[PDB]
């Protein structure tokens, strides 16, 4: 049985993710073959580092790539749903239900699940781009990464997000928020309260010039050059240095950036006269300077055409955690298209891992864009437990052997409320049966009131049963759920269809 | 938990052996002895007889089959299959869900109570005082025996047997014993060599194969006075007004003529143990020597005395008006023994219906009906017991599954059709053996004594607790 | 895999604890570390010990990384991080085997560190002039740091230098680079020479004596890098003079600068002293850029590799520059430089390791005074603070019900590993001291702790054994995080090749 | 020798504990015992589990041998010895690695016993607080919840106790113990289960031989003559025996072998109460209740009669009261009888046979609980209250034994710990809460400052809570728990004294 051997393989990565997902989750130590210690809860980082052996794993891993590239969340939702969807299929296999009949069932359930998810909508983010509306989503996204640190990270992100979401109104066809709109840097030392946000670009390299600040005027004009700065060389061969700034400043420039090297006298004179000098090793970061300072790089040398100058409010050199950085930023004007997250933290693993979490929080806001992304679902398995009950109803409505598959299909959605419990340390022999009753009630009405809000208690508030998601404002993104169901349903269908693994001609 | 797992793996194997031993189309099992013997029997008792087991849990599966067979003459493989899957379906609940055995045991007890409710609901009443229907019932219920051509009397012989043994008491003072029957002891069947199966008859009393000493003798005395003696003496006998003289030892001509002169019959070779059986049905006093005969030698409670010869042996009828003796007739003692193999089996069939006047929907309709009724109860039951409660429902589907598998049909699709037939339709929908089709038990009767299903479930859950309650296997002498 | 991955991870961190456990205390033991350069270092400095452990187990790499952060963020307490962090994990062994989950354990450790930091805040006493004079604030503390040592008889010698060594710094700017130590072989302990500023041992590797007056009341220090020494048939000479004249004029370009002291990073020989003797310019090459940058921070000069581009802006002047025969060798000293915030001590003694014992005995005493000026809030030493947190967290476990009660109790038990190792490493009866200390603390005295003079417990405030509050706070917070990092690992995935 | 044999000793005794660990508790799990013959047996009986346990390691022969003495000497306490001792040894090895000399460990454990015996003796309770409050009703309910009458046990258990409350006897020189075979109870079909009646006195299993004879004679003070030899024709002589009943003055006559038609009518004319055919065992208890002495044959140097003032007993009042198909002879009181009676009503005798099953157990268990005078709050109260008190004892010595006082005290939590593990309930939650409920009982309660500061709260294994085991009714003998601890340290010391093993 190839399908039996495949089940054995997925049991390995199922064990990996089963204990991973959740704010109470457990970290994994990952040793890079190049000599790096990686400790994270991100299963995408895990699978990137995990060598793949059994070809059936290649299906599940590439599935998580579809989720992670196309959606900034859902990594464990794919691995967790997929793991159990194939685990419960072992019962269907052993009951004698053929592979094609199991496949037909999961596809029939794909339609049932998607239609119900549309009915599970509780609220909707009205796209006010307000810090309060952002926090409603940013908090639960930061959750599952660092439990209890949401206060520090929420104030960091929601304020940083307001830097890259400018004042926009009547805008549903104008896209905003590129993933590169928020940069995160690492400064060894300090703690969470030592982190901050800069409204613009921060160079991790120490100040290279001798000038600390520009003038006090608003919208200090700035130049970027592409050609190497030296004594004017003729258009051909040749087998003035400082005169560049005499040309640049004509329009109002206090800051001169050189995308290339610097000539003899200018290295002294550009800084001597109080002008900031910059050369950037990252050429995409030069494209960032086009977005932060608004600077249009001059393709020629020593000829700052007026159209090749930008307007940047303030550029200064700043001290972060004792290690010096150079800041090219905007200030209440020519609003910066990039904001920088200043992470001060002493442990290089927690420091880097905090960045890994904030990177995902940035990605979540990309999904908070206009593509039908405001829809909210009830979190803490209220979506999952309610889906269980509604799926079993479709079983009663469905004649044939498809009834057997639908029944085992609902069982699979218990892995998410189970994982929330096993990681949190509440007895799965008590929390799970209390979840069933909390969501399974006889409502005097067609609208379940306060019974779609029943949650899973991951807090230390000792209580028999579970809590209400509105207490902490725990909502899940509908688009994350809907896309995840599509990925996992098709991914499990793929594994369930593998009848033989044949080596190609070699 | 590892020790409890090993107990589970034991019963799964016991069941896999017995699994396909159920049905008129049952597959045969090959018993290989180390001496080279090979037996293809379909008797699940014989299968369990030779199965050499390792885990003592399997030894309790054997003791379970002994318990069922001793009480209810049927239920052998029904209990082994049912009990094993009851344990097996609980396996992921033990290992994966981390459910403590005490929780699982408590859940099975609640399922037992609820299951007995369903068994009552699906029952069909039958009137045990309708002897004509009891003949049609027992004759069909003993189906597939060697005496089909003689089933008329091979059935009626058992009906007239249980007719009298019925332990009849009913009142609110002591209670209703419900016609408790002991076929082993209370019934003393006297198999008569000679005759044919259909010539077999039923008597009332005790019948002895001890022959008569003189061919001319008082043949019938309606109110005799029986002298039970082992050993002047012939005259001493008559002092107490006797009519029948029974001697333990051999008897000479003098005892024939002297007692005949006074109108007394002579019977020889009757041991004091048969003289005690005479006392059970008449009441004569057992005496050794004739000089010790006293006035207590009486022949009370003697309805009929008969001396007829059958099978080269004269018989002494101790007839009187929880005991009976059947005058079974057979061309040989092996034919008489063949009667037992088929007749006493009918006695169990009648014992079951006399135990409770109720029938069970066969063809597996009982089990699939339980699997549906438990499902409706499960979703209405709160607590962790929602998980183990469903285990019994999945276990009750194995019995109808084996009826399909041994019928050669699709074991998956036919079960799902049965589920829908019991869900929206009647509880009487079962499995046909020959056609392999889903049929209603109204058309294809196969109505089974309910007490078989009641004791099968009771003993299955009982043994399931015995297998789950064991936490380790420890060596000790 | 599974819960047993934690068992293995704890066992690894225990191994680290067992190696580091003998190092706690000024009376403690040393570890002999053989590095891959065949550079053998025997040290009780946990910062050096942790640097050179070369731990490979993935879990121990985390533990060591946490402790190396203690050094950069605080600078002291790196040993207490490793001992405290390890015992908090060792005491978790019975909890894991009983089925207590990683969240249940970690949530409790976070509960305890919150309860503890607040009790540390209550224990904090603000010592500026509070019941202490300015001189004895530093003096009595440094005298305590040096008590009962090999330098005990010279305590007045070393404390007189030690207290004013830090006091001679900028009280607004404390930095270890401003107190340097030279390992000067030869001379007795009391022969150690304190330099008001910076001195170096003249690595000038050639002759040239009886020339170049070497002492200056107002020198002009110039720093070079390059070597200005030199090293038809008659025409063969021209190539030698061609180069000689070049560097000889460059030697004049030094004279054109006007330097009295010329420094070099490269060897300077007698051929270079040809001109410097003719113009009488002291020159010392092969000089560390640390002492040269201290010249930059002493007299305010600049280092120019070449001789031509040098202007007066490169020169600086000290109050006294003197080469001395003190130390059975010539040493050059700068004292009273206008910009100098630094001082150095030339340690003389019977041997390099005898100096090392004085060196690290002093290095600690330097840090004792360093943080006397840095930190305003102090906490009790001798483990009294660890007993203070022990009593308070024990009381919280009495008033808290639930799984937290047992977990908090383990936290309190582990707090006594600090006084325990302080007892064992000093040779005391650990059973007796732990019991007498616990009961006496429970009688209300918050200052009782380990007395090293006489095996006993007593008031570490009266003994002026003071530890910084932030040393205790940041270390305790760091240890809690370390236990959260190790106890939270469920699986190790290694990409091999 | 050394730490090697010490480590081997602990592993052996922990393996023994792995056998009895799961058996502790009324809801525990059983062990399967397998011999080489091929037989198997499954039991939770601790004595049987240990008796058939094959121990190869020599250390376990000491631990088992103690428990063998425990059962033969006391009759119970076989499970606690192994579990308590194995925890003491598990924690002792930690003291060994902590540089605690084995002698110091033993010395302190003995000091803890001297302190613990005093604590247990102070915190125990006597055979009191059982009347008018549900201490024996909940104890009886415990035995009766497993019976078919369980639903109605509130009504039946009231009679189990109320009857036993009146049968206090002196036994052997005033033991103050209840008779096991007593309270003659009648299984009857009369009415519904909850209407069963409690009788204020004893009912000899019989009625008045003839319905014509008077049924209540000498209401104030009555003499009873029990005869065996019949009054039947063998007739004026066996009738005259009634004239001897008259002259000898027996007011209630218990004639075992029957009464002639003339004797029955002579009793009527004599206004004497006649009785026929009584149960012999009840007549012997009548000989001890009223004193009526069964005369098997009339000799006494040619005496033939009830033997005036000799073989007659003494009773207060004898009544036959009709209770709707119950007409039997009632015995009020007397100098010493200690007897009673209960009427059972229900569906039928086959259903009242459950009362035979119920009272056989319930009367036996309730009597066993009142067999011991001093009783213990069960449910880890005696283990957990020691945990709290012994913690404070740590301040009395506070030298080297302080470490052993703690480990001894902490080992006493293995019992409330194991009780929870075997019960499926959360072991860490239940044990911690047990400690906190007993913790505060040592603070203000002994200062007589209490709003609700009262101990004797213990582990409820059924409802899953911690409840006042006095109002819940779980009690254990003080002779058992005190002997249990005394036994436990006997083996703990014995194993800790093994520092060398030589194999020859």
């Amino acid at each position: 049985g190839q399908i039996i051997k495949s089940i054995a393989a997925i049991r390995e990565l199922h064990q990996m993710c089963l204990t991973s997902m959740g704010p109470c989750g457990r970290n994994k130590i990952i040793v890079n073959h190049l000599g790096k210690i990686i400790i994270t809860n991100d299963a995408a980082t895990m699978l990137r580092e995990l060598d793949i052996v059994h070809p059936a794993v290649k299906v599940l891993v590439m599935a998580t790539e579809q989720q992670k590239i196309d959606m900034g969340d859902g990594t464990n939702l794919v691995m967790i749903l997929a793991g159990e969807l194939l685990n419960v299929s072992e019962k269907l296999i052993s009951m004698g239900l053929s592979a094609v009949e199991i496949i037909q069932g999961y596809n029939m359930a794909r339609k049932f699940t998607l239609k119900e998810l549309d009915e599970m909508v509780v609220g909707e983010i009205t796209d006010k781009n307000d810090k309060n509306e952002l926090l409603k989503m940013i908090k639960p996204v930061i959750s599952s990464k660092k439990y209890g640190s949401e206060d520090i990270l929420s104030e960091l992100v929601s304020e940083a997000v307001s830097h890259v979401l400018p004042v926009a109104q009547q805008a549903g066809e104008i896209p905003y928020f590129n993933v590169d709109s928020i940069r995160v840097v690492k400064i060894m030392g300090g703690s969470l309260s030592n982190s901050t946000v800069i409204k613009g670009m921060v160079f991790n390299r120490e100040p290279e010039g001798h000038v600390k600040s520009l003038s006090e005027d608003k919208k200090h004009k700035v130049a970027v050059f592409t050609c190497p700065l030296d004594i004017a060389n003729t258009e051909t061969k040749g087998t003035q240095i400082d005169a560049m700034m005499k040309e640049i400043a004509d329009m109002g420039v206090e800051c001169i950036v050189a995308g290339a090297g610097v000539g003899e006298l200018a290295l002294h004179y550009l800084n001597r006269y109080g002008i900031l000098v910059l050369k950037v090793p990252s050429k995409f970061e030069l494209r960032r300077l086009c977005r932060v300072c608004g600077a249009t790089p001059l393709p020629r040398l020593g000829a700052p055409t007026p159209e090749e100058l930008g307007l940047v409010e303030t550029v200064k050199t700043m001290e972060i955690g004792g290690d010096r950085v150079t800041v090219f930023k905007q200030e209440q004007g020519e609003i910066s298209r990039t904001s920088t997250i200043i992470l001060r933290g002493a442990t290089q693993n927690n420091l880097d891992d905090i960045e890994r979490a904030i990177d995902d929080g940035v990605a979540a806001v990309k999904g908070l864009m206009k593509p039908s992304g405001g829809k909210l679902l009830p979190g803490a398995g209220a979506t999952e437990i309610e889906l269980i009950s509604r799926i079993t109803k479709y079983g009663e409505r469905t004649p044939g052997l498809l009834q057997l598959a639908i029944k085992q299909f609902a069982v699979a959605f218990e892995v998410v409320p189970r994982t929330l419990a096993e990681t949190a340390g509440l007895d799965v022999n008590e929390v799970l049966p209390n979840l069933y009753a909390a969501h399974n009630v006889t409502e005097p009405g067609a609208v379940k009131t306060d019974h779609l809000y029943k949650g899973v208690d991951i807090d230390g508030e000792s209580d028999e049963g579970v809590k209400d998601i509105r207490e902490e404002n725990i909502y899940d993104m509908l688009a994350t759920k809907k896309f995840a169901i599509n990925v996992a349903t098709e991914a499990a269908t793929t594994v369930l269809s593998i009848d033989q693994i044949i080596m190609a001609k070699k | 938990r590892q020790a409890q797992i090993s107990n589970i793996t034991a019963a799964k194997a016991v069941a896999d052996v017995i699994r396909t031993c159920l049905g008129p189309k049952a597959m045969l099992k090959m018993l290989l002895d180390p001496m080279g013997g090979l037996v293809l029997t379909n008797d699940g008792h014989a299968i369990l007889r030779e199965i050499d087991v390792a885990h003592p849990a399997a030894k309790s599966m054997l003791e379970l089959s002994r318990t069922q067979d001793e009480e209810v003459g049927d239920g052998t493989t029904t209990v082994i299959i049912l009990a094993g899957e009851i344990l097996a379906q609980c396996a992921p609940y033990l290992i994966e869900k981390n459910i403590h055995p005490v929780i699982i045991i408590q859940a099975l007890k609640k399922a037992l109570t609820d299951a007995l409710e369903v068994i009552k609901q699906v029952s069909k009443p039958v009137d045990v005082e309708n002897d004509a229907a009891m003949k049609k019932l027992i004759q069909a219920s003993i189906g597939t025996k060697y005496v089909i051509h003689w089933s008329e009397k091979m059935c009626e012989l058992a009906l007239d047997a249980v007719k009298t043994v019925r332990k009849d008491l009913g009142q609110t003072v002591e209670g209703e014993p419900n016609f408790e029957i002991d076929i082993k002891r209370y019934v003393r069947v006297e198999k008569i060599p000679g005759g044919d199966v259909l010539d077999s008859r039923v008597l009332k009393g005790v019948l002895l194969n001890k022959d008569v000493v003189h061919p001319k003798m008082s043949r019938h005395i309606e109110n005799p006075r029986v002298v039970l003696l082992d050993c002047l003496m012939c005259e001493q006998i008559l002092a107490v007004r006797p009519t029948l003289v029974i001697t333990e030892k051999g008897v000479s001509d003098l005892a024939q003529h002297y007692l005949l002169k006074g109108g007394c019959s002579v019977l020889r070779r009757v041991k004091k143990s048969d003289n005690n059986r005479i006392a059970r049905v008449t009441g004569a006093t057992i005496v050794n020597r004739v000089e010790d005969l006293k006035e207590s030698d009486v022949g009370t409670n003697c309805g009929l005395f008969k001396v007829e010869m059958i099978g080269d042996e004269y018989f002494s009828f101790l007839d009187n008006c929880k005991a009976c003796t059947i005058m079974l007739r057979g061309g040989s003692k092996d034919i008489l023994n063949e009667i037992d193999r088929n007749l006493q089996d009918a006695m169990a069939v009648a014992r079951n219906v006399m135990l409770s006047p109720s029938l069970s929907p066969g063809g597996g309709a009982t089990e699939m009906a339980v699997s549906v009724k438990l499902a409706e109860k499960a979703k209405q039951l709160e607590g962790i017991q929602q998980w183990p409660y469903q285990a019994v429902a999945d276990a009750m589907e194995c019995i109808p599954r084996t009826l399909i598998q041994n019928a050669g049909g699709d074991p998956i699709r036919l079960l799902s059709q049965l589920r829908a037939k019991h869900a929206q339709g009647n509880f009487t929908t079962g499995i046909d053996g020959d056609k392999g089709k889903i049929v209603d038990m109204v058309s294809y009767g196969i109505w089974e004594p309910e007490v078989i299903k009641q004791q099968s479930v009771k003993t299955a859950i009982e043994s399931a607790c015995l297998l789950l309650r064991v936490d380790d296997i420890v060596s000790g002498v | 895999q599974g819960k047993g991955q934690i068992i293995s991870n704890i066992n690894a961190c225990v191994a680290v604890q067992e190696a580091l456990k003998p190092t706690l205390g000024p009376l403690g033991s040393d570890i002999l570390i053989v590095t891959s350069n065949q550079k053998t270092t025997i040290s009780n400095d946990g910062a050096t010990i942790l640097k050179l452990l070369d731990v490979v187990h993935p879990a121990a790499k985390t533990l060591v990384d946490i402790s190396r952060a203690q050094d950069a963020e605080v600078g002291d307490g790196t040993t207490s991080v490793t001992i405290l962090a390890g015992e908090l994990m060792k005491e978790a062994k019975p909890f894991l085997e009983e089925g207590i989950s990683s969240h249940l354990i970690m949530k409790g450790y976070r509960k305890a560190v919150s309860l503890a930091v607040e009790k540390i805040n209550e224990l904090a006493v603000d010592i500026t002039s509070e019941k202490s004079s300015g001189r004895e604030l530093l003096e009595r503390c440094a005298r305590t740091a040096m008590s009962s040592k090999l330098i005990h008889n010279n305590a007045d010698f070393f404390v007189k230098m030690c207290v004013d060594a830090v006091l001679s710094l900028d009280r607004n700017d404390l930095d270890d680079k401003l107190i340097g130590i030279k390992k000067i072989p030869g001379g007795a302990m009391e022969e150690s020479l304190f330099i008001n500023g910076v001195a170096f041992k003249k690595t000038f590797s050639y002759a040239g004596f009886e020339q170049q007056p070497k002492k200056f009341n107002n020198p002009k220090i110039l720093s070079l890098n390059v070597e200005l020494e030199l090293k038809h048939v008659e025409d063969y000479q021209a190539i030698v003079d061609a180069e000689w004249q070049l560097i000889f004029e460059k030697l004049r370009q030094v004279e054109e600068t006007g330097a009295n002291i010329v420094l070099s990073k490269l060897p300077i020989g007698d051929l270079a002293t040809q001109f410097f003797a003719d113009r009488n310019i002291f020159c010392a090459g092969r000089v560390s850029a640390d002492d040269m940058n201290r010249v930059i921070q002493a007299v305010g000069g600049s280092i120019q590799s070449t001789t031509s581009d040098i202007k007066p802006e490169h020169l600086g002047t000290c109050a006294l520059f003197e080469e001395m025969q003190i130390g059975s060798e010539r040493y050059n000293l700068f004292q009273g430089c206008p910009q100098a915030k630094t001082c150095t001590l030339l340690l003389r003694g019977g041997a390099e390791q005898v100096i090392a014992e004085v060196e690290r005995s002093l290095h600690d005493a330097i840090m004792i005074v360093k943080r006397a000026l840095q930190n305003k809030l102090i906490v009790a030493g001798g483990g009294a603070t660890e007993m203070e947190v022990s009593k308070c967290l024990r009381d919280y476990s009495k008033t808290i019900a639930g799984k937290q009660q047992m977990i908090i109790n383990a936290f309190a038990k582990a707090l006594e590993v600090i006084p325990r190792q302080l007892c064992e490493n000093a040779g005391f009866d650990a059973i007796e001291i732990l019991n007498k200390l616990r009961l006496a603390h429970s009688k209300g005295e918050k200052w009782y702790g380990v007395v090293f003079e006489t095996e006993n417990i007593g008031d570490n405030f009266a003994k002026f054994v003071w530890e910084p509050a932030l040393v205790k706070i940041n270390a305790l917070n760091s240890a809690t995080e370390a236990t959260n990092l190790i106890l939270s690992v469920d699986e190790t995935i290694t990409n091999k090749g | 020798s050394g730490d090697d044999i010490r480590n081997q000793n602990v592993l052996a005794t922990m393996a023994v504990a792995n056998v009895v660990k799961s058996s502790l508790g009324p809801v525990g799990l059983d062990k399967m015992l397998v011999d080489d013959i091929g037989d198997f047996t499954v039991t939770n009986d601790g004595a049987t589990i240990l008796s058939l346990l094959d121990v190869q390691h020599p250390a376990g022969k000491i631990l088992v041998e103690l428990a063998q003495q425990q059962d033969r000497e006391i009759g119970d306490g076989t499970t606690s010895v192994v579990i308590i001792a194995s925890e003491l040894l598990k924690r002792a090895n930690e003291l060994v690695k902590n540089k605690i000399h084995p002698t110091t460990i033993i010395t302190g454990f003995r000091v803890a016993l001297r302190e613990a015996i005093r604590f247990i003796n102070e915190v125990l309770s006597t055979s009191v607080d059982t009347l008018g409050k549900e201490t024996l009703i909940n104890i009886a309910k415990t035995s009766m919840s497993s019976k078919i009458i369980g639903a109605d046990s509130d009504f039946f258990s009231n009679m189990v106790v109320d009857a036993l409350l009146a049968v206090k006897t002196q036994n052997s020189k005033g033991e103050i113990k209840y008779p096991v075979k007593a309270v003659n109870v009648l299984k009857a079909h009369g009415k519904s289960a909850t209407e069963s009646l409690l009788v204020p006195g004893y009912a000899l299993n019989c009625t008045v031989a003839s319905q014509a004879m008077p049924k209540r004679i000498a209401g104030g003070n009555v003499k009873i003559a029990c005869l065996d030899l019949n009054l039947q024709k063998a007739a004026g002589i066996v009738l005259e025996r009634v004239k001897k009943i008259i002259d000898a003055g027996a007011q209630v006559v218990l004639t075992t072998k029957g009464i002639d038609d003339l004797c029955l009518k002579e009793f009527v004319e004599a206004k004497i109460m006649g009785v026929r055919r009584c149960k012999k065992e009840d007549l012997r208890r009548i000989a001890r209740a009223t004193g009526a002495t069964l005369v098997s044959s009339m000799s006494n140097l040619e005496g033939e009669e009830t033997f005036e003032s000799s073989y007659l007993g003494l009773c207060d009042e004898v009544v036959q009261a009709k209770f709707s198909d119950d007409e039997c002879i009632l015995i009020k009181g007397t100098s010493k009888h200690s007897s009673s009676s209960i009427i059972l009503r229900g569906a039928n005798d086959y259903s009242l046979d459950e009362m035979e099953r119920s009272l056989h157990d319930s009367l036996s268990v309730v009597k066993r609980t009142l067999e011991s005078g001093n009783v213990v709050p069960g449910g880890g109260c005696v283990e957990a209250a020691l945990n709290i008190y012994l913690d404070n004892f740590a301040t009395t010595v506070g030298s080297r034994e302080q470490l052993a006082i703690a480990e001894f005290a902490a080992a006493l939590l293995i019992i409330p710990k194991t009780l929870a593990v075997n019960a499926a309930k959360d072991s860490s939650e239940l044990v911690a809460k047990l400690r906190s409920y007993h913790a505060a009982s040592q603070m203000a309660k002994p200062e007589d400052v209490k709003r609700r500061s009262y101990r004797n709260y213990g582990l409820d294994l059924i409802r899953g809570k911690i409840v006042d085991e006095i109002h819940a009714g779980v009690l254990e003998p003080t002779i058992s728990k005190v002997k249990s601890l005394k036994s436990a340290l006997e083996a703990c010391v014995a194993i800790l004294r093994i520092d060398t093993m030589i194999t020859v």
